[PDB]
């Protein structure tokens, strides 16, 4: 008589690969990052017609 | 892995769900059956020659 | 009807080390399982081979 | 070897409670539908002997023991179960234990029948089954202690608990359920023997009129003689007709019926040997059957 | 108790049948003259 616990090959592994420039979505966005922004209370933008 | 979005509203998601799926296999076992005659043991072991 | 089969499924865990390749062809993602008069039908009409 | 053994497979979900009172039924009578090799274990539950609809009582369960095949189950494998058949597979091999659920002790040399759990048990949890062993008790009991039963149930429409076997005593009542599990057994005995005695005294129309102990005798021995005189001591040769013989049919099939259930066969015998003779409750009992 | 499979690539041409069908190429075989001719079996 053998007694055995075997635990199988885990294969699963689920990757997630994300990149906002990969999406074309982009093209209708204008993306500018500040190094640190949260400071700041009030930018505004001039338009001038 | 459960994939996440950091949702625009400012309310808690309170806790992402990551964790681990095990599933007991199954087991069944398959079947033949290959008879042979009488005489043709005989002929085999060599009584008969 | 048909797309309708193949987009109804998730590609699913996990990665194979020796996936089945073709003659100068990308590896086969899926199979069908027909009757043997519907793969005439499928044939001579709606697909080529 | 050449020794045959069936495989009982049990399904994965055991519970460390449920694997112990399987681990503790070594030696016991399991029925099973057919001799085969690999087999699962929801063959060998009550359950599967219903009909319906309705779980199967005392009547049914002698009736499935002549389609059912009786197997003793040997060392458990927390894999499966290993068990012989009683029929073909101890043939060749010769001895096998087996332990009492009986609370009769045995005896050297005697024929052991098998007994649904009428005289009075384990469940899975885990695996939503039940299990019902069936009592060896020896043949000669066996054609007393169901008759006990019976007669109590026409009781229902002196003390019949009373059964002194090799030096002990036994208490058929110790109740309420038991008599209802019961009760399709006894209209069968009423209506065999109610159907017996009309049609006998439909066809000899004055046995119970014919006078006693000296003519009866009389008309006794010569329907009890070989010789050539036999018609003419029997016969009594618009209006409706009784239909006798169409009556003597179904009454013979009915009473053909019972005689395949009530003869409770010595399927074992129990040979000790290098021990004691008297084998008591809850002991492994070596098995011989008929070479 | 835990073990990892071993795998060795022997490529061999099969006679098959592909077809294209969307964004992937789709396997398709009917099993009636190569498994279950004459047997006694349904064809599931």
């Amino acid at each position: 008589d053998v007694e055995f616990d075997a635990l199988l090959g885990s294969y699963c592994n689920t990757l997630s690969l994300v990149r906002f420039l990969e999406l074309g979505l982009s093209v209708a966005c204008v993306c500018t990052k500040f190094p640190e922004l949260a400071y700041m209370n009030e930018g505004r933008v001039q338009f001038e017609v | 892995h459960q994939p996440l979005i950091a949702r625009d509203g400012p309310h808690p998601i309170e806790q992402p769900t990551h964790n681990y799926m095990t599933k007991i296999i199954d087991r069944r076992a398959l079947n033949a059956a290959f008879s042979l005659a009488t005489e043709a043991i005989a002929l085999l072991t060599g009584e008969a020659l | 009807w048909l797309v309708d089969l193949t987009t109804a499924t998730q590609p699913s865990v996990a990665v194979p080390r020796l996936t089945h390749a073709d003659t100068r062809g990308r590896p086969v993602d899926g199979v069908l399982v027909t009757t043997a008069p519907i793969k005439q039908r499928l044939l001579q009409s709606f697909l080529k081979v | 070897a050449d020794g045959f053994e069936t495989d009982i497979a049990i399904p994965s979900g055991i519970s460390r409670p449920d694997a112990a009172a399987l681990q503790r039924c070594e030696g016991r009578v399991v029925f099973l539908p057919t001799i085969r090799r690999q087999l699962t274990l929801a063959d060998v539950a009550h359950e599967s002997f219903v009909s319906g609809g309705v779980s199967p009582d005392t009547l049914g369960l002698l009736l499935a023991y002549r389609r059912r095949f009786p197997a003793v189950i040997t060392r458990v494998l927390p894999t499966r179960i290993v068990a012989c058949p009683l029929d073909v597979g101890l043939t060749h091999a010769g001895t096998v234990n087996l332990r009492n659920t009986s609370p009769v002790d045995l005896c050297n040399g005697d024929p052991i029948s098998l007994v649904p759990p009428v005289f009075e048990d384990v469940r899975l949890d885990s695996l939503d089954l039940t299990l019902r062993f069936p009592v060896p008790l020896p043949s000669p009991l066996a054609r007393e202690i169901v008759a006990r039963l019976v007669a109590r149930g026409i009781r229902d429409l002196p003390d019949l608990n009373v059964l002194y076997y090799n030096g002990s005593r036994l208490s058929l009542l110790a109740l309420g359920p038991v008599n209802a599990e019961l009760r399709s057994l006894v209209l069968n005995m009423v209506y065999s023997i109610t159907e017996g005695t009309t049609i006998i005294l439909t066809l000899i129309p004055r046995l119970f009129a014919l006078s006693a102990q000296d003519g009866y005798v009389n008309a006794l021995l010569q329907m009890q003689s070989v010789t050539r005189e036999a018609a003419q001591l029997i016969h009594p040769e618009g209006e409706r007709r009784l239909p006798l013989y169409e009556a003597l049919v179904a009454w013979l099939t009915h009473a053909g019926q019972l005689g395949d259930t009530l003869a409770l066969a010595p399927v074992v015998r129990v040979c000790t040997f290098d021990g004691a003779a008297v084998v008591r409750s809850g002991d492994m009992a070596p098995v011989i059957r008929y070479p | 108790t835990l073990d990892e499979l071993e795998s060795a690539p022997q490529t061999t041409r099969v006679r098959a049948d592909l077809v294209s069908i969307g964004e992937k190429l789709i396997f398709l075989e009917a099993l009636e003259k190569r498994i279950y001719a004459a047997t006694n079996v349904p064809y599931p």
